[PDB]
RNA sequence: AGUAGAAACAAGGGCCCUG
């Protein structure tokens, strides 16, 4: 016989099996690739005009308002008409209502002024100006207030203005101190180190310290924006989006008339990123601040500006290597044009056309977007399309609408006649074209209604949940012992609630993730005949257990927990039968393990150890820094026992606090409590002394 | 006014608006963005063509008007220049897919599942442990019969893996699974072929002349035709195996109410339908020896282990008549070993090595890896033996996810579950044995016509499926499982008379006959997928012959 | 009244709140004096006491007391908080007449 | 609380709120000062004390 | 003690060294948090296969040294290693350990005398263990549920408050010697404090997970859900287990945390204020805000202001919006028109005055907005997406189950937008002496239609028809209304659509200011009338218990 | 202090006092009540023909 | 030798250490 497992979608509804293909039970899986893409962005747009900068002296494409070579426009052309986008975001304007945008940027300033200049720490690894590597934000931000304190003098400032306003004075200056294994830079390695952005193969981006907090500013009024148009997903998630889509359609089936009939399109864009420029980005944000506070309007366009002048680094170079393979160089980007012999006769072809745009590790790309940086400005943008409406649609009968998120569209056309549908399609994708907005014409497919797709979620009558989707979540964090069993019976319940995962399903699942938990932690239960560690200290002390029932999974315990109680952690089930020695003993806040999310505190509730690799390498310089301030944080915890949960706030100093605290706690415990006047006094006398010495040395 | 001040202030510090930006003086009250030199030169600098300072762009900008005339024009001007072609498929149908040319896809799975003959013992629960279980079967004498001759049936490299052999029995019998560093071992785990790094300052012209220098020349895969044996394994992997409890599962808990009680008797049901497999025998046969494995490369880098590739599993339950009680037992696939597994970084790489035992004779297309050794004979009657010895490689990444092979219960239970709820909702009944018992799914062709068996023994497909792609998953395969479901889509849509079209499919198949090559499954997929659009051409339209 | 709630007075059904300007053997504790602190003008003569203190000082008497983190500030012991709804509210009135 | 005058009805009264917004836009000045012109009238206000 | 000459020891040994002391010199306590944030930043990309790997290593736990020799806890009980005296590098106050260590600890480590407090910290998952306990578990069947997607709640909590009259309260609890100075809520509810105190004082505790658990004992977990039956807290918790798409497991929840009674309770004390406060034409306003302030209720034990409830709560009502409006609260961007929900998607429009006839001759002007505008509705056990467009009502789309429900909200939608001719020439019925001042007080002409509906069936059967009926076209038969609610007839209501399934409910996170006149009209930002008082129950009877009506 | 249905028992209790509040021996809601009564049987029946 | 992909590994740091 010949076995054939996709007979099942001849007779057989084929989302009910679509989750059959994804093969989401397996594990997953340079420079050639980034200049592959610069290659294309300078192809996409099609214009030749270049101008010449004087601040870098580097020719300079301008990507706007300068279409040329119109043939094969099917393919991603990068080229705006500034004219069309604006009347686009006029129609938007008057038909969300007067002055929308306004309230839009005035709810950003709300929060852009108060904001704290450490919020910056919550975001992804960001490249570091001083080192030349990604680094977490924190660290980052460290590094450059310690370079800013040894220039001119200490950062005064706290909030996201006074930072912003440093930086651009940062630019300014001619030179700019940094600590390190103490070098210092001329104005214009700076200006070409703060533009820079690296990548990361997770591709995606990895933008400059300074660029951060404008980005900020401009993702937050996108935001405040999209989250009042009703033709976007991209703020929302789950369920929001299928409540829209079944709105939608039901508008739909009311609205037509006889006559006319619907369409669908899961549409799929291409080169999103490569085709985006930030010039109209930088014009629509003038437009939209057109009465707004003068503030907004310069704050606002600085992103637009620096990420029209941004580089763009080469990682990691050609290797070289012999016949044999038996050795082997390798060469940085640096030294890519001196051995420009020594590489295949492709990788020569597309290096020489940019070697005039080419920097030290670097390409200057006057224009183009990188992923993860804008996505909902380009939401914004793209959901500008779906408005647009004219006479000449009107009067055939045509109309229409749809549901953008980033890359990803629904289409839902109106007419009357295929004829008309096709015209209808055809205007669509002239609109998307003079903005950039490109279609791709192999993923995207439509159908008459009820057969779409949107961000892995097909949809029908019904709409098949993906489950495939969130089978990866089925899965031990590996955070401690307490947290991995209730955080996993969470997620069965979330996706018993939303994606209609079956009980039955639940329960498998749920053994499973008890099984695999079991062979982590290298625990077992009770009754088993394993041998290990932690199970023959079990079995020697096993027989003072009393009660086997309240035994904890991880001290051989037995599940006590199913479909009827995932809201529950098993240590509150177990909690009457448990024996009090051991729940006493389990419970008692005098730990050595236990360090500080659903869940209880136990001895269970553990911290992992720490790497080692940096043992070796010279990364012991910032070592002492965080020392120091993890000493100062200590102590202050030491005195003021709520300085995490509640933020402090007042005029004093920390050193101040701490001298009159301490003092109090001295005279409080001298009045009645264990402390003799001799004690008290040496302790007075040391408090002044440290004071004196504190204010005396700076 | 103290007291409130005192308030006021606590609860702007709170919102960090104790600022002179919102508590100004009389004087500071003019906030300005301290504009500086170089950014309004660069500003200036990055304005659209037709304008030549911020300040024309922002004064166009701020009185634009809409003249939806002229907007109009260009939009039919461009859609005059551009033509957007739209194809109705039943029109212009789909052409068959397109598969490469060339020899057979060969086995690349690390452990032999069809072929690979086992040795069981008696289970021991004080001597659990690999190292342990591995020495008792040592023990019985039945393991040193072995003797392989010189001349192996096919493959190369003869000596080396007789000599590792040989060595492996000797460890045994010292009781320590350490190798030590010969020629042999040094080949066979390529100890010392690591490129030696050479710095570029020390470079010259002359040294690129005497030694060859040049980039890399990436030798991209190879294409390999369609594999004729995958359906034997399929066929043979949907057959019990003589025995059960071949995976650990856990216990099930106490029940209150109707629903538990239902959720544990379908999981019941399928449990004992899925445990008796032989896919399942290798789901188990991961799970241990990479558990093992992974354990042993965390613990003794820089020592060649020797790691057995074994599995437990429970003998069937005869009537009450016989010996009741059923024992447990230990089988023995095969022996690995590890070659040092220095994971300095996330997803590593290190060779291992396995030997496997086998009755079967080798074909040359399928076992290209392996380098079998004729060994003896062995009993049942006598029959001759084949050691297949391959050289495979391993990760970490691989390493945690077949560990978690387990995972296929949960997507076959939630697809049969999902069809029987939906099965039994339509009649308001507990409609689900009866589903299960006769409902009828096709699973294949067999002389010309339509085979069909009901669910309970399609759970077996399903579930050889969802371990195959955890088993063969790679690159080609996800593309091509990404970009497949359009067809179904265009399948779902002749179906219901709904008059599907596309722009471009010719490049459709196009980008997925580029991303088949030399990984059996895609390729199988991509025969079915095209033999199934033939069967349903009979009964539909929009595909080509 | 109750120990538990020891500020409310139920007369036929009705609360009346009691000021906290004095502790009580059962309501004894840091809070049933706080209504009675105000804080005022800094004097930098009067003394710093503790927080368990505040119940022996005079009424009418000022101190030095360290508030919450980083605040060092002064507290008389005479209640004046005066509803601030009506003033404002009698004030902008009288501006639209 | 996404714009300052919620942030200043959290401890002032909304009339002095609504006077400062008032005042303000005669004015013609950003509203970012609705905080510190209410305060100065309560101040007032409470300064009278009738 | 020894300790505290220990701590000043090192306050100085810091100021010693110089860097230490700028930073500690310079600048306010805040930047503590911001040094908070420099230190322990690690992260990892896969955190199970490093915690399996980490796992088989000896010693995968760091931990406390002086608490272990304290302990008595020995390096090696039999032949298994537990730890090994090191430091852990980033720490260095930490020494390496096992797992296995916590087993010893657990079966013959330091006894405390007693770990009931648990059953404190933890409030919410006892209460919810103890109400499944009295689940009565009925029967598993099977059907295609009908599911509604709105936001919900999902735990049953007492005394909700935000989040920064909570920050005190953990404060005012746990750390009383550096509370903030007194706000006005911490006296307000003192017997709340006190409470909460009693237990967690003179108590060895990690105090920062007890504050934790009370912001998450006083946070109503707020959730965009499918839904079916009933809405209560008690069953959100565990709608996991009662039904899905196919399946329903029966089950008796209602005598289980009562929490929707003093919800109807609160709402009822803001209808009758709000009726009271209508006898003064002039100064409505002043004696409304002043009866909300002079009144009290009681929630379980403690007496708790009306005023801060109302601000509180999240009861998009008419009778709380007026009221909160009044205070001057926030509210969401939610609609209403009588005893109807609306929730406007999108559209606009501007005020448009037209006549219509009482009588005879008897002009009588009203308003009618001028725009296209989609709207969702809600009416008991019905739904509907109608639009709007110049006066006209274009189209409606009902997802209900009934056809009472699914008639009056038909009518109810006809009247918000002014369709049909009964504008243009009223009916002969209704005359002047309701047209309007009941009280003194004009009544628009919507009111007045509204009013005339509900009372009598034959007016609201000749408002239906008032709406164009055609015959019934093929196919159509299914997704059409009769006027007695037909799922399908041979006749049926112009444009009036009808299918399965209730209308998922839109989603907004929006705060809108809202003002009110002097005869409590509630205008927002623009002319809509988000709420009055002429869609509230004349007046009922009521006697109600622990309330405090302290005023003349 | 020792019981199996703490809940029901304090809404029945509260549930009386609300409803002497009111003049009125009767109770309308009847939820607790019937829950406490039926602990001992409560169920559907299916009739024999359809068996 | 081998893995896998459109580049990397096939230990790395100082006789000693480490994931």
């Amino acid at each position: 016989m010949e076995i054939n497992p996709y007979l099942m979608f001849l007779n057989n509804d084929v989302t009910s099996l679509i989750s059959t293909t994804y093969p989401y039970t397996g594990p997953p899986p340079s420079t050639k690739y980034t200049l592959e893409t610069i290659k294309r962005t300078y192809d996409y747009s099609r214009t030749s005009v270049e101008k010449t900068s004087k601040v870098f002296n580097i020719p300079r494409r301008k990507f706007c308002n300068c279409l040329e070579d119109k043939d094969e426009l099917v393919k991603p052309t990068g080229n705006v008409d500034i004219s069309s986008l604006l009347g686009l975001a006029e129609m938007m304007e008057k038909r969300m209502g007067e002055g929308f945008f306004k309230h839009c940027v005035m709810e950003a300033e709300t929060e852009i002024l108060k904001m704290h200049f450490s919020r910056l720490t919550e975001g992804r690894q960001t490249y570091d100006w001083t080192s030349e590597r990604n680094m977490p934000a924190a660290t980052a931000l460290q590094l450059t207030v310690d370079a800013i304190k040894e220039t001119e003098g200490p950062f005064k400032g706290t909030t996201m203005l006074e930072y912003c306003n440093k930086m651009i004075e940062m630019l300014d200056w001619k030179e700019i101190k940094f600590k390190k294994v103490i070098d210092s830079i001329k104005h214009d390695e700076f200006l070409i180190r703060a533009l820079t952005i690296n990548t990361m193969a997770k591709a995606i981006a990895t933008p400059g310290m300074i660029v951060r907090p404008f980005s900020k500013i401009v993702e937050t009024v996108a935001q405040k924006i999209c989250e009042k148009l009703k033709e976007s997903g991209l703020p929302v998630g789950g369920n929001e989006k299928k409540a829209k889509l079944k709105t939608t359609v039901t508008s739909l089936n009311a609205r037509m008339n006889s006559d006319q009939f619907a369409v669908n399109i899961t549409g799929d864009n291409s080169k999103w990123n490569e085709c985006q420029q930030p010039e109209a980005y930088l014009a629509l944000l003038a437009y939209i601040t057109k009465d707004s506070s003068d503030l907004m309007k310069d704050l606002c366009s600085v992103a637009p500006v620096l990420f029209c002048n941004k580089f763009v680094k080469l990682g990691q170079g050609i290797r070289l290597s012999n016949k044999r393979k038996t050795k082997e160089v390798i060469i940085k980007a640096e030294k890519m044009g001196k051995y420009k012999n020594l590489m295949r006769e492709e990788y020569k072809n597309l290096f020489e056309p940019l070697e005039k745009y080419i920097q030290k590790d670097v390409c200057f790309l006057p224009g183009g977007m990188l992923m993860g940086m804008f996505n909902m400005l380009s939401t914004v943008l793209g959901v500008s399309t779906l408005c647009y409406m004219d006479e000449e649609l009107k009067a055939k009968g045509c109309f229409w609408t749809g549901l953008q998120s980033s890359d990803d569209f629904v289409l839902f056309a109106v007419a009357s006649n295929w004829s008309n549908i096709h015209w209808t399609i055809r205007r669509f994708n002239a609109v998307c074209k003079l903005i950039g907005i490109n279609m791709s014409l192999e993923k995207s497919y439509g159908s008459l209604p009820e057969l779409f797709e949107f961000t892995s979620m097909f949809f029908d009558g019904e709409f098949v949940s993906n489950l495939a989707m969130e089978l990866p979540a089925f899965t031990t964090a590996g955070v401690n012992e307490g947290v991995d069993f209730t955080a996993a019976m969470s997620i069965i319940k979330t996706n018993m609630i939303n994606n209609s995962l079956s009980p039955s399903t639940a329960l498998m699942a749920l053994r499973i993730c008890l099984q695999e938990f079991r062979a982590t932690y290298r625990v077992h239960p009770w009754d088993s005949r394993v041998k290990g560690g932690r199970m023959k200290i079990i079995n020697e002390f096993i027989k003072t257990i009393e009660n086997k029932d309240g035994l904890l999974i991880a001290d051989g315990g037995k599940l006590m927990n199913n479909i009827s109680t995932l809201h529950i952690p098993e240590e509150v089930l177990k909690f009457e039968k448990m024996d009090e020695q051991y729940r006493n003993r389990v419970f008692n806040p005098k730990n050595p393990f236990t360090n500080f999310n659903e869940a209880v505190v136990s001895t269970h509730s553990f911290r992992t150890r720490a790497n080692r690799t940096l043992l070796n390498t010279d990364m012991r310089a910032m070592m002492a820094e965080e020392k120091r301030y993890q000493m100062v944080c200590d102590m202050f915890k030491s005195v003021f026992e709520s300085a995490d949960i509640n933020p402090p706030i007042g005029a004093m100093s920390i050193g101040e606090a701490i001298e009159e605290k301490l003092l109090e706690r001295a005279k409080m415990k001298r009045d009645i409590g264990a402390i003799e006047d001799s004690e008290y006094e040496e302790i007075k006398d040391i408090i002044r002394d440290a004071k004196k010495a504190r204010l005396e040395s700076r | 006014i103290f007291s409130f001040l005192a308030t006021a202030a606590d609860f702007l510090r709170k919102e960090n608006m104790f600022n002179e930006i919102f508590l100004p003086d009389n004087e500071e009250t003019i906030i300005e963005m301290k504009k500086g030199k170089t950014f309004l030169e660069l500003r200036d600098e990055s304005v659209p063509l037709p304008f030549q300072t911020y300040e024309q762009m922002k004064d166009y900008c701020e009185k634009f008007k809409g003249n939806p005339r002229e907007l109009a024009s260009k939009v039919s001007q461009m859609q005059s220049n551009i033509k957007l072609p739209i194809k109705h498929y039943e029109q212009n149908k789909f052409r068959q897919i397109r598969l490469p040319k060339g020899p057979m896809a060969p086995y690349t799975h690390k452990f032999l599942m069809e072929e690979a003959w086992m040795f069981t013992k008696i289970s021991d629960p004080e001597r659990s442990r690999a190292g342990e279980i591995l020495i008792d079967f040592f023990k019985k004498g039945n393991l040193s019969a072995i003797r392989p001759k010189d001349k192996p049936l096919q493959g190369k490299y003869p000596i080396h893996y007789k000599n590792l052999w040989n060595q492996i029995k000797a460890a045994i019998a010292d009781r320590t699974m350490v190798i030590n560093e010969n020629d042999h071992s040094e080949f066979l785990g390529g100890i010392g072929r690591a490129s030696k790094k050479i710095p570029e300052i020390s470079l010259t012209q002359d040294v690129i002349t005497t030694e060859g220098l040049k980039q890399s020349e990436n030798k991209l895969p190879e294409p390999r035709s369609f594999p004729r044996w995958f359906n034997a394994e399929w066929m043979w992997a949907i057959k019990d195996s003589d025995l059960t409890g071949w995976v650990p599962m856990a216990e099930y808990p106490p029940a209150d109410n109707e629903l538990e009680d239902y959720a544990e008797h379908l999981n019941k049901t399928m449990e004992g339908v899925l445990q008796g497999t032989n896919c399942a025998r290798e789901m188990g046969k991961c799970i241990l020896t990479v558990g093992a494995l992974m354990t042993e490369c965390r613990l003794f880098p820089g020592k060649i282990k020797v790691v057995p590739i074994y599995a437990r599993s429970k003998e069937r339950k005869s009537m009450q008549e016989g010996l009741p009680v059923p024992s447990e037992m230990d089988c023995l696939f095969g022996i690995c070993v590890k070659s040092k597994s220095h994971l300095n970084k996330d997803d590593g790489m290190y060779t291992i090595i396995t030997f496997e035992f086998s009755i079967r004779e080798p074909n040359l297309e399928k076992h290209q890896k392996y380098t079998v050794f004729e060994a003896g004979h062995t009993t049942v009657r006598e029959v001759p033996l084949y050691l297949y010895c391959r050289t495979t490689a391993l990760s970490k990444i691989k390493n945690d996810w077949l560990s978690k092979a387990r995972r296929c219960f949960i997507t076959t239970m939630d697809t049969v579950e999902t069809i029987c709820l939906r099965e039994s909702a339509k009649a308001e009944e507990n409609l689900v044995e009866k589903t299960l018992n006769e409902k009828q799914m096709w699973i294949g062709k067999k002389n010309g016509e339509l085979i069909a068996q009901p669910l309970r023994e399609a759970l077996r497909v399903q579930l050889v499926q969802q371990f195959y792609f955890c088993i063969y998953n790679d690159s080609q395969l996800e593309g091509f499982c990404n970009e497949q479901k359009k067809i179904l889509m265009a399948l779902e849509g002749d179906k219901k008379n709904k008059s599907s079209f596309g722009f471009n499919p010719e490049g459709l198949l196009e980008k997925i006959e580029e991303c088949l090559i030399n990984n059996p499954m895609c390729l199988f997929m991509a025969q079915r997928l095209n033999e199934l659009v033939i069967e349903a051409s009979k009964r539909g339209a929009k595909f080509f012959k | 009244w109750s120990k538990a709630d020891s500020s409310k007075i139920y007369c036929h059904g009705i609360a009346i709140r009691v000021p906290l300007v004095v502790g009580d053997e059962h309501m004894d504790t840091s809070l049933a004096l706080l209504e009675g602190f105000s804080v005022c003008e800094n004097d930098p003569r009067a003394p710093m006491v503790t927080r368990q203190d505040l119940i022996d000082v005079g009424f009418g008497q000022k101190v030095r007391l360290f508030v919450g983190q980083g605040s060092v500030r002064t507290f008389k012991r005479t209640a004046s908080q005066r509803a601030a709804s009506s003033d404002v509210n009698k004030n902008v009135k009288k501006i639209k007449m | 609380s996404k714009t300052f005058a919620e942030i200043a009805e959290a401890f002032l009264e909304p009339e002095a709120v609504r006077i400062a917004k008032e005042a303000v836009e005669e004015y013609g000045d950003h509203e970012r000062k609705i905080i510190q012109i209410g305060i100065h009238f309560q101040v007032c206000c409470m300064f009278c004390d009738e | 003690m020894s300790l505290l000459l220990t701590i000043a020891k090192e306050y100085k040994r810091l100021c010693q060294d110089a860097k230490a002391a700028q930073m500690m010199t310079v600048g306010t306590v805040s930047n503590y948090t911001t040094f908070k944030k420099w230190t322990t930043s690690r992260k990892e990309k896969n955190p199970s296969l490093r915690m399996r790997w980490a796992m088989s290593s000896k010693f995968p736990i760091i931990a406390n040294k002086r608490m272990l020799e304290e302990a008595q806890i020995p390096k090696e009980h039999n032949n298994v290693a537990l730890w090994e005296d090191t430091e852990d590098v980033s720490k260095r106050d930490h020494v390496l350990a096992s797992a296995s260590c916590i087993n010893y600890w657990n079966f013959c480590g330091p006894c405390v005398n007693n770990s009931e407090v648990i059953k404190e910290v933890y409030k919410s998952r006892f209460g919810r263990l103890e109400r499944r306990k009295e689940i009565m578990w009925k029967e598993l069947r099977f059907t295609l549920v009908d599911r509604q997607r709105r936001r919900v709640d999902t735990q049953p909590v007492e005394q909700r408050l935000r989040t920064g009259e909570i920050k005190d309260l953990q404060m005012w609890t746990l750390f009383e010697d550096e509370a903030p100075l007194a706000s006005k809520f911490i006296l307000d509810n003192y017997g709340l404090v006190k409470e909460m105190r009693s237990k967690f004082a003179n108590k060895p505790l990690n105090k920062e997970v007890v504050a934790h658990m009370l912001e998450k004992q006083f946070n109503p977990e707020s959730r965009f859900l499918p839904v079916f039956g009933a809405i209560r807290p008690e069953r959100m918790e565990l709608i996991h287990a009662l039904g899905g798409e196919t399946w329903i497991q029966e089950a008796n929840t209602a005598g289980i945390s009562n929490v929707d009674q003093r919800k109807n309770d609160i709402r009822a004390v803001c209808r009758k204020v709000c009726l009271a406060a209508n006898a003064s034409i002039m100064n409505a306003k002043s004696k409304l805000v002043e009866y909300i302030k002079s009144t009290s209720m009681r929630i379980g034990e403690t007496e708790r202001k009306l005023e801060e409830l109302i601000l509180e709560t999240d009861d998009v009502s008419p009778e709380v919006t007026l009221c909160k409006s009044a205070l001057g609260g926030q509210l969401g961007k939610t609609l209403s028109f009588g005893p109807m929900l609306l929730k406007k998607i999108s559209g606009s429009g501007v005020k448009v005055k037209d006549t219509v006839y009482i009588q005879g001759v008897r002009a009588v002007q009203f308003e009618y907005w001028s725009e296209q505008e989609e709207f969702y509705g809600e009416y008991k056990s019905a739904t509907a997406l109608f639009s709007r467009k110049e006066r006209s009502l274009e189209w409606i789309t009902i997802g209900g189950g009934i056809n009472e429900d699914r008639k009056r909200l038909l009518a109810m939608c006809m009247i918000f937008c002014r369709d049909g001719d009964y504008f243009k020439d009223a009916p002969a019925t209704i005359t002047m002496a309701d047209l309007s001042t009941k009280l003194g007080r004009e009544i628009p002409y919507q009111y007045v239609m509204m009013n005339w509906i509900q009372k009598s069936e034959d007016n609201l059967e000749a408002l239906l028809y008032s709406r164009g009926i055609v015959e019934t076209n093929p196919g159509k038969m299914g997704s059409s209304m009769g006027i007695d609610g037909s799922k399908r007839a041979i006749k049926s209501l112009r444009a009036v659509t009808i299918q399965s399934g209730k209308i998922d409910m839109p989603e907004s996170k929006e705060k809108i200011h809202l003002e009110l006149s002097d005869n409590l009209e509630a205008f927002d930002s623009s002319g809509r009338i988000v709420a009055t008082i002429l869609d509230l129950p004349s007046d009922k009877k009521v006697t109600f218990q622990d309330v405090s009506f302290q005023h003349p």
